[PDB]
């Protein structure tokens, strides 16, 4: 009553806990370019479309936000 | 057999035999609606269409889509021998039902490629005589010329003839339709020597089993087939006024590989790599047993150049042909790296050395005697015993060429035309022309095999043209050489789009970054008009094997390919890698 | 021209007093911009449009039903409390019919073959050992002992039923394994399963069809057909029963009327027929259907049941019959595995595009679980069995020659009954001749067809004939007769009078398959024959 | 095999060889500890309150409007552009000689440019026994979504997507015994049309058998439940009668109605009022173009809707049927073994007497795992329908391995066969129900249901998120299904859990966490005080619901609805 | 000539203005037993502002471009907005997905709207937007005499005159460019 034929796969705070990479330092900066990233990408509809619209998408967005700022 | 008639129309083509007896003869049908093969009788040919005459009908292959007929429109003559003619073939169409339509790309690079093969090629066929036989053959079957008696192994257009046989089957009158072709060269020329008449032809043909473009197929299969098989043969006739029999002689040489496993991986360098496979003792076994069955006796002449890049396959070959311990299997071996300025004492050197080991005798041939109706009173002697040449990793002509002439002069000491210890080399223009059409045959068989033509003596220097070919070639065997091969496949029946599991092979599938370096070069270049060339080049170097042109259509033994994706499970491209089965010497 | 400028100063006139407060607005409006008329013209119509527009009632839309404003709530309930529904399903015909139910054989505990034993009308008699001539297997390849053994086998390994639709993960290999089996067997490049061969018809015909598509079909076809043609919603002719001088006027008819209307974009055009007919038992020309499909650019639909696995060489279908090739012949063709296979479903055979587009519109296909595994892989394997060798087919095609001569030769029958099937079908239909059936019951097939059309069309709700239940009964007692006196069972053709809606009369059927010997098959034909006449005589 | 990758072809995987406790181990999990059980009971009749629904914050709907516009007009232009320019490409579009083609460019617009990019994620191909643990099969997406390419390899992923509510699938068991044996001694081929040859003594123990367990008087076994409920309404309708549906009803009701040819009328989900009304007005009307009284009038329910896992109002359907002199058929397949104190149904769980009903269906696939159908009426109906029906009479009968494995299962069901095993696995399931929905609900998430419905709809809105989101569950094991537009409404997309009763505890708490991960990394939970008893946002931590919720979920005041 | 036992033709006009037949009892059947998907979302939750949002962000965007004066800014983005509206509502007839043997096959979005039925109030807000459109614009950007004109020109013939309910089910049928309309 133990046994069966599945493997498991760890989540990923398991995992960097076990590599030890839990240091703060570089940590931080990851997680907040992560976080940003994922934040920008998802809202937008880039998982539909095709490579060469998103290029010309990805631009038009780079310039309106350069030139707002 | 015989030319033909053909008239198109908006309900397709109808073909009808021009020459005939005016009875009820067949009539084939190409339907339009779907695209099918008919019989039908003699009222049916249209009446106020145009006749169109072709000289002989090819067959009909059927791509993706629709199906097509291959026409040989004209054909020059080339030889005339015992009153037969030979014929080659100097024009080709295609043509299709539909006057014009719309076709996907796949249909496009199809007829291309089959525009390719019948740009390259040389046929040679006769309305008589068969060419797919040799004179052997031919006397053991009765005096008539039929595609079912014809050789399966050098009927070439053998897959494009399918349904012509299926109609075939119990039906007379479609025999006239069906017309063996062979693959290689065929000449004759006339002359008198001593106040006597003779006339000296050449035949070369080439087997159907494996293909051609040089490096892609070497060494044997399973079935113990060999890659570049061909055969030749060397008829001649004469007539003697002091008496009355016509006397006819034959004599036969066969070419090949070396039958063990082995294979050379090309990449962006001049001499690629050599692999030898794993053991082989069944393909070598049976494709001897094969020869011995079908030629007799065998004596295994291996020609080979310096030791450093091709010693490897000389001591497997040895050890093989010790292993099989065969009586009738007889191996003798001769090297040269000597030779000068084309000077070749030593191949009579050769020659005295030899037959020494099983007795080559001049008597060893085929001897005909045949009245002036032509009805074959008596034969005298017959062939049982063949030479097999696998050099050249130009050689094997050489050693050929000097073969014959030496069987020759017995040959004409047999007929009565000379006596006995006079040379018949004296004359200086009859060994000009023999000179000349063996140098024809050599530049025809090299321009078939591999690319350019080769290295030739003609009579009696030339090291521009002799440069020029090695780079013409380097550039052919690493850039062009995909389809030729793909076409070799799709003709000779390998590959057939008859089935929805098969996709497009066409659209390239390599990674945008190994695309993109050729690009990145060229704009350096013109740019340059130095670092980033220089790291491009040592890139493009170092991965050759990404970057040669390979074959699509049918695999090869020796790569296998990896798909590599993302974490999401998406195509991203294909990789070449080098087959595990082969290992490096 | 000035009735126009009259009304236009008249309209709003009325809507400046409808509004609560206009004229402030319209004298703010002309103050503002009384430089320019333009302007303050444009600007009043706009705003007052859109006010007079916001201040409206919803208005319905005019539908088939009349509106009754004019009713007070009493009447409302008055009529509410006085309306009488009627019962579910009328009960008042349900004794008259009930003989059919208590006639229906019952195997007991035994597999459906050659020598059965049964019990009719609830345990009340029991007959042993009959010999069966209604079962509807022609083969009998899935009683053999391998395929036994590869359906234990997937029973053990997969379980018995699969639990999910093919949209999401009720698709296994098996399934693909068939789908490419059964692709190359009959031909054809791709082919498509359904759960059961009555809904595969009225499930595709729909989805390859809209309105303003003609669809041409034939006189009497079965009603499954009839089901998907009344689903279709496009227009349908009718033409003769395997006449072509009809069907070739019809299409040149509606060709010309097409021609002559210059419509932008041309429609889609199918003719829709089937191979041996489930009433009527006889073959169909395929050369002829060929040649004016290929004429005239029509598409073809072929509904064969009772042929896949009788008719051909080796059993591929109609089209090996007459020597043609199925991938250009016939367009769409519809298949079933119950009859000769020996398992349930069906299947669908078609071009890459046409699965393609039924594999989403499809409702049947859609919405609906997956084939048990076992019945495809007993499937596979019967098909395998069938391209090895091939004596089955040639046993049943002799059989079915030997009984159909057997009752079309002689001379006492000639005056009683006549056969309407064909040397090749395996199944014999029998039906009274018009002369009988005219003296006995005194009625014809024109007059019944136009009783029940007349019926349906008037939408009554009780429908009774007495002649065709007399009919019915007779033929029933000639079964019962066979059955009692000799140890012979046959079969009658079981239809629903109020569902058809081409013409038909009742009849009779005799069925076959391969595992039986010549000399049973001759005394029950001696049987059959001795009880219709001893029956049937007159007086 | 140096061809390039254009080989398309599904593999026949081998089995694996395993002893037996490890193949039972995963097929059907045992039991943790004896308190991982509950008991459901009676409403004693009560009708259901309103339910109450939760919305997220204003941008997301923006954003999923500005996302739907931008792909709609991108697509419009891709086919406008290809279709004018390169017409090589596009022939299979195209009228060549004179023949139109297959279908038009306009109808399956949605088919190729919307979903075609999700294409693989919807059709998975599997193998083995679908249990607690399925097997799939590892394959490649070459182009785009165009073609798939598999290397053979086989890897287990945890389930939540197959129809099996009490786990009746397995292939070592008592079912699988009885199957066997029927093998043996029934073969595989039926006759043919059960009206002149095909019936056994199995089909008629198996009618009566039907006919007792649900409670009515007499009931018809089917082969296929789709060709039931299509050909069961031409039966007794014609075009003087008048059908009010609901506007969720399955599509073979729909194809039955539309091929019957009675007039339609529809309501609104779940508004009792609207139905009143409706039915007022239409009395009083009458026929079209003749203004006389309708000759009948019948109202179509369903027993619990799959999507939106929400019950029916049923005591107030009575009342209106007997007010009005109206006749009712309830359809039940999601409910007529997963739900009531016993399993019997709908018609348990609300105390209704079941004479109150005129007629109901159901199927077998859903619980029992097994093909077919049945319908359940009193005696004189069914006399009628014998003789009325038409697939009865022209359509094939029910092989025996099916009828034996439904036999086993209802008489296991019922505990004659078997003598504690029905019991176990109905609260067995209706405990991981209860828990997996206060799970979710405690974490943040916005989930549907009565907090017993099997089916768990988690909503996703942006048009981005239903795709990764499933991917990253197949990264972890885990096996999803997801609806999109076509199928529910513009604004609400989501993701379907249908419990099993062979999962445990344990491997919910592995869920949860891999689910709340990535719920958090794709910021996916937006809850509100109206998903709450007491009123406020919650938004708890992971080790807090593991450690409290298993206790908790036994009361019956912490879910709101 | 033959007659058909059932009969699904479709009609083409034969004059220049003409109105769309009415339904038949099979095709009011058809169009009942399912509720319209295309129609629906106009009335769910936040599918009012977002017409707003949309003009403000064109407004914005068009804006940004260094060399425009106002009155061009104000021209495009109402050109835009208008030039949209039309096609969505007004161009397009039919079903993008595939309904009951197209019923709705005669029928553009506007027509479908709500059943059929006049003065709901998601036509009023439709109705009102553009007009507000318009005065806003006008009034804020001064105009000359010939894009005043063109202005009121776009905004009459192309935003509010099709909303009219005397335009319902109505068809032009021109005899040269404009092909013949279906009528029933
Ligand atoms: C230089 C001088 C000025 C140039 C002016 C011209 C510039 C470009 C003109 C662009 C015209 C075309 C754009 C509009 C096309 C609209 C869609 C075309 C197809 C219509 C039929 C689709 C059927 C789907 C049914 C459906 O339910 N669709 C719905 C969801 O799927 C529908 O898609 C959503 O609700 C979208 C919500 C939009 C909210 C309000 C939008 C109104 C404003 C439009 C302005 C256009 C601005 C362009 C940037
Ligand atoms: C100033 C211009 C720009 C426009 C918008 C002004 C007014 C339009 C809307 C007016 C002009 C004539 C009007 C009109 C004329 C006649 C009738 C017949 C009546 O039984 C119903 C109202 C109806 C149908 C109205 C509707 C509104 C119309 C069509
Ligand atoms: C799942 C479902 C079906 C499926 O019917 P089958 O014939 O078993 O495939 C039928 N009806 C309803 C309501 C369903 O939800």
């Amino acid at each position: 009553q133990h046994k069966s034929s599945m493997v498991y796969i760890p989540t990923t705070k398991e995992a960097k806990r076990r590599n030890g990479k839990s240091e703060g330092i570089l940590n931080t900066i990851e997680e907040v370019v992560e976080k940003l990233y994922w934040t920008y990408y998802i809202h937008l509809p880039f998982y539909l479309m095709a490579s060469f619209d998103s290029f010309f998408l990805h631009v038009f967005f780079l310039t309106i936000f350069s030139l707002s700022f | 057999t015989g030319p033909i008639v053909y008239v198109q129309n908006a309900d397709g083509i109808f073909f009808k035999l021009a020459e005939g007896k005016g009875t009820n003869d067949a009539v084939i049908h190409l339907a339009n609606q779907d695209q099918g093969v008919r019989v039908l009788g003699a009222e049916e040919f249209p009446v106020q269409g145009e006749v169109v005459k072709i000289a002989s009908l090819m067959g009909f292959i059927k791509l993706k889509l629709n199906r097509y007929a291959i026409i040989a429109n004209t054909v020059e003559e080339t030889g005339r021998f015992n009153g037969h003619v030979f014929y080659r073939v100097l024009q080709h169409s295609i043509v299709s039902t539909k006057f014009n339509s719309r076709i996907d790309s796949e249909e496009a690079e199809y007829i291309k490629l089959l525009e390719l093969h019948l740009k390259n090629s040389t046929f040679y066929f006769s309305y008589t005589y068969d060419l797919t036989n040799s004179l052997q053959r031919n006397e053991k079957v009765g005096p008539a010329a039929s595609w079912k008696t014809a050789d399966e192994r050098f009927f070439w257009n053998h897959y494009l003839t399918e349904d012509l046989r299926n109609f075939a089957h119990q039906d007379p009158r479609i025999d006239s339709f069906i017309q063996p072709v062979i693959y290689g060269y065929a000449k004759t020329v006339d002359a008198v020597l001593n106040a006597t008449p003779i006339v000296l032809g050449l035949i070369t043909r080439r087997s159907i089993f494996r293909a051609g473009t040089r490096y892609f197929r070497r060494g044997v299969d399973k079935d113990g087939n060999v890659g570049n098989f061909n055969e030749t043969e060397q008829i001649l006739l004469a007539e003697n006024p002091e008496s009355e029999k016509i006397h006819v002689f034959s004599f036969l040489q066969t070419r090949g590989s070396v039958p063990i496993y082995w294979a050379e991986i090309n990449n962006l360098k001049y001499k690629p790599n050599l692999v030898l496979g794993e053991n082989s003792l069944d393909a070598t076994k049976k494709h001897f047993d094969q020869q011995k069955e079908l030629y007799g006796d065998n004596y295994l002449v291996n020609l080979v150049n310096q030791k450093g890049h091709e010693l490897p396959v000389k001591e497997g070959y040895e050890s093989v042909v010790h292993a099989l311990n065969d009586p009738k299997i007889h191996y003798v071996y001769f090297d040269f790296h000597h030779e000068c300025r084309k000077m070749q004492w030593h191949r009579v050197k050769l020659l005295i050395d030899h037959l020494e080991k099983l007795g080559l005798s001049n008597e060893d041939f085929f001897h005909k005697v045949i009245d002036s109706n032509g009805n074959t009173v008596e034969i005298v002697n017959e062939q049982h015993s063949v030479v097999r040449t696998n050099c050249m990793d130009d050689r094997t002509n050489v050693v050929q060429s000097v073969l014959a002439q030496w069987v020759l002069q017995k040959e004409f000491e047999s007929a009565d035309v000379v006596a006995t210890g006079s040379t018949w080399e004296d004359n200086a223009p009859l060994l000009t022309s023999y000179q000349n059409l063996w140098a024809d045959n050599a530049d025809a068989v090299s321009v078939a095999y591999s690319g350019t033509g080769a290295l030739k003596t003609d009579f009696t220097l030339g090291a521009f043209n002799d440069f020029l070919n090695s780079a013409s070639r380097y550039y052919q065997n690493n850039w062009t050489d995909g389809p030729r091969q793909d076409s070799y496949d799709l003709f000779l029946g390998g590959f057939r789009p008859h089935t929805a599991s098969i996709k497009s092979p066409f659209p390239d599938r390599r990674p945008v970054y190994i695309q993109l370096i050729p690009m990145i070069i060229c704009a350096a270049l013109t740019v340059l008009g130095s670092i980033v060339l220089a790291l491009s080049t040592k890139f493009m170097f170092k991965n050759g094997i990404q970057f040669v042109n390979w074959p699509k259509l049918v695999d090869v033994g020796f790569l296998v390919v990896h798909q590599t994706h993302d974490k999401e499970q998406q195509f991203k491209g294909l990789k070449y890698a080098q087959s595990p089965k082969f290992s490096k010497p | 021209i000035v009735t126009t400028s009259s009304y236009l100063w008249y309209y709003f006139n009325l809507v400046l007093t409808q509004i609560p407060g206009g004229q402030f607005i319209v004298s703010y409006i002309k103050k503002s911009h009384h430089d320019d008329p333009y302007r303050t013209t444009v600007e009043i119509g706009l705003i007052l449009y859109g006010i007079i527009y916001y201040l409206s009632k919803p208005q319905q839309k005019k539908s088939l039903q009349a509106q009754k404003p004019n009713l007070s709530p009493q009447e409302i309930d008055a009529l509410i409390e006085d309306w009488e529904p009627e019962p579910l399903v009328d009960p008042s015909a349900t004794d008259e019919q009930s003989w059919r139910v208590a006639k229906t054989p019952v195997t007991m505990e035994m597999p459906i073959q050659n020598h059965i034993t049964i019990t009719r009308n609830n345990l009340q008699e029991k007959y042993t050992n009959v010999f069966n001539l209604a079962s509807n297997n022609f083969l009998q390849l899935s009683a053999t002992e391998p395929v036994k053994e590869v359906v234990k086998t997937t029973i053990k390994n997969y379980g018995v039923g699969a639990c999910g639709p093919a949209g999401f993960y009720g698709n296994q290999d098996v399934h693909y394994t068939l789908e490419y089996d059964l692709a190359q067997f009959f031909g054809t490049q791709g082919s498509v399963l359904y759960g059961q061969d009555f809904c595969a018809a009225p499930s595709v015909l729909p989805a390859f069809t809209k309105r303003g598509d003609v669809i041409v079909a034939d006189d009497q076809v079965s009603l499954p057909v009839q089901n998907a043609l009344q689903l279709s919603r496009s227009t349908v002719y009718y033409f003769n029963h395997n006449d072509m001088n009809s069907l070739e006027c019809l299409l040149n008819e509606l060709t010309e009327q097409e021609k002559l209307e210059k419509l932008p974009a041309i429609p889609r055009k199918f003719i829709v027929t089937e191979g041996i007919f489930h009433n009527s038992g006889d073959l169909a020309p395929l050369p002829e259907l060929t040649k004016l499909k290929n004429k005239y650019k029509f598409r073809l639909f072929v509904d064969e049941t009772f042929s896949i696995g009788v008719l051909g060489a080796t059993g591929r279908g109609l089209s090996e019959h007459f020597n043609m090739d199925r991938a250009t012949a016939i367009d769409i063709t519809v298949g079933s595995m119950a009859t000769a296979l020996g398992s349930t479903g069906g299947f669908v055979l078609g071009d890459s595009v046409m699965c393609l587009h039924q594999r989403i519109g499809s409702n049947a296909y859609c919405f609906s679980a997956c084939l048990p595994a076992y019945t495809v892989t007993s499937v596979s394997k019967v098909l395998k069995l069938m391209d090895s060798n091939n004596d089955a087919v040639q046993t049943l095609q002799k059989l079915s020659k030997s009984l159909h001569d057997s009752f079309a030769s002689d001379d006492s029958l000639r005056s009683y009954v006549i056969v309407t099937s064909s040397p090749v079908s395996a199944v014999l239909h029998l039906q009274l001749t018009p002369a009988y059936r005219s003296r006995k019951f005194g009625y014809t097939c024109e007059q019944l067809f136009e009783t029940m059309s007349a019926l349906q069309k008037k939408s009554q709700t009780n429908k009774f004939i007495e002649p065709y239940e007399e009919e019915e009964k007779f033929l029933q007692s000639i079964v019962d007769h066979a059955l009692i006196n000799y140890n012979v069972l046959i079969t009658r053709n079981t239809i629903v009078l109020k569902q058809e809606t081409l013409p038909i009369v009742p009849s009779l059927k005799i069925c076959c398959n391969a595992a039986m010997s010549p000399e049973e098959l001759k005394n029950a034909c001696e049987s059959v024959k001795q009880s219709i006449l001893a029956c049937c005589q007159e007086s | 095999m140096s061809t390039p990758a254009n080989y398309t072809r599904v593999p026949l995987c081998e089995p694996e060889e395993l002893p037996d406790d490890i193949q039972k181990e995963n097929e059907y999990g045992t039991l943790d500890s004896p308190g991982h059980l509950y008991q459901v009971k009676s409403r004693h009749g009560k009708p259901l309150p309103e339910p109450v629904v939760d919305t997220p914050p204003y941008y997301i709907s923006l954003l999923t409007y500005l996302n739907y516009l931008i792909l709609i007009i991108l697509g419009h232009v891709h086919d406008f552009l290809g279709m004018t320019f390169q017409k090589n490409k596009h022939l299979d579009l195209l009228e060549h000689d004179g023949l139109a083609p297959w279908f038009s460019n306009f109808e399956s617009f949605y088919v190729r440019r919307i979903k075609m990019r999700i294409d693989d994620c919807f059709s998975r191909p599997t193998t083995g026994v679908p249990g607690r643990f399925i097997r799939c099969i590892d394959r490649i997406s070459h182009n785009i979504n165009e073609y798939f390419t598999y290397s053979g390899a086989v890897y287990p992923c945890m389930n939540l997507s197959s129809y099996n509510y009490l786990g009746f699938a397995q292939s070592k068991g008592q079912c699988t015994d009885a199957a066997l044996e029927s093998v043996d001694k029934y073969s595989i081929q039926s006759g043919g049309p059960r009206a002149q040859i095909g019936t056994t003594d199995l089909h008629i123990k198996a009618e009566k058998l039907v006919a007792r367990f649900i409670g009515k008087e007499d009931a018809l076994v089917f082969s296929m439940g789709y060709g039931t409920n299509a050909n069961l309404f031409n039966a007794f309708l014609d075009k003087k009668c008048l059908v009010i549906s609901d506007e969720l009803n399955h599509t073979s009701i729909r194809t039955g109605v539309r091929l019957s040819g009675a007039a339609v009328r529809t309501f609104k989900h779940g508004d009792m009022v609207g139905l009143e009304k409706l039915i007022r007005e239409q009395i009083v009307l009458g026929q079209p173009k003749t203004n006389r009284p309708w000759k009948k009038i019948l109202i179509c329910a369903e027993g619990l809707f799959s999507m939106e896992g929400t019950l029916c109002n049923l005591p107030k359907l009575v009342e209106l049927k007997k007010k009005y002199k109206c006749y009712l058929f309830i359809d039940e397949a999601h409910s007529i073994g997963a739900m009531g104190p016993t399993g019997r149904g709908v018609c348990e769980i609300f105390g209704v007497d079941p004479k109150d009903v005129d007629i109901l269906m159901g199927t077998f696939t859903k619980s029992f795992g097994a093909a077919g159908g049945y319908i359940a009426a009193d005696q004189w109906i069914i006399d009628r329908l014998r003789l009325d029906l038409t697939t009865v009479s022209y359509s094939e009968s029910m092989p025996a391995p099916v009828l034996a494995q439904t036999i086993s299962s209802l008489q296991t069901i019922s505990g004659e066969i078997c003598p504690g095993q029905g019991t176990e696995r109905l609260q067995r399931i209706a405990f991981n129900s209860r828990y997996l929905r206060l799970a979710l609900q405690r974490l943040g998430f916005i989930v549907y249901g009565v907090a017993d419905s099997p089916v768990i709809p988690l909503l996703l809105y942006c048009p981005s998120k239903m795709p990764a989101f499933s991917r990253m569950m197949l990264q972890r094991r885990i096996a999803v299904v997801v609806v999109a537009y076509p199928a529910t409404p513009l604004i609400e997309s989501r993701v379907r859990f249908c419990m099993s009763a062979s999962l445990t505890k344990e491997d919910i708490d592995y869920l949860l966490r891999h689910v709340s991960e990535v719920g958090d990394k794709l910021n996916l939970k937006s809850n509100s005080g109206k998903s709450s008893y007491d009123g406020k946002r919650q938004r708890w931590d992971i080790e807090e619901v593991i450690r409290r919720t298993p206790e908790d979920c036994k009361d019956d005041k912490y879910f709101v609805n | 000539t033959t007659e058909p036992v059932k009969d699904h033709r479709r009609r083409r006009a034969a004059a220049i203005i003409s109105h769309v037949e009415p339904e038949t009892f099979e095709d009011e059947n058809d169009q009942q037993l399912l509720p319209n998907m295309n129609a629906t979302w106009v009335d769910q939750r936040g599918a009012w502002i977002i017409h707003v949002v949309i003009i403000i962000l064109l407004k914005l965007f068009y804006n940004l471009f260094p060399g425009v004066t106002t009155e061009w800014s104000w021209t495009l983005t109402n050109m835009t907005y208008v030039i949209g509206s039309y096609v969505m509502f007004h161009l397009i007839k039919g079903t993008p997905f595939d309904f009951n043997g197209g019923a709705y096959d005669n029928l553009t979005m506007w027509e479908q709207i709500d059943d059929e039925t006049l003065y709901t109030p998601s036509r009023k807000f439709l109705i009102s937007v553009p007009i507000a459109l318009f005065l806003v614009s006008t009034h804020y950007a001064h105009y000359d005499l010939k894009l005043f004109s063109w202005n009121c020109f776009l905004t009459t013939f192309g935003a509010v005159v099709p909303k009219l309910p005397v335009t319902h089910r109505l068809r032009i049928s021109i005899p040269g460019i404009t092909g013949r309309a279906q009528i029933s």
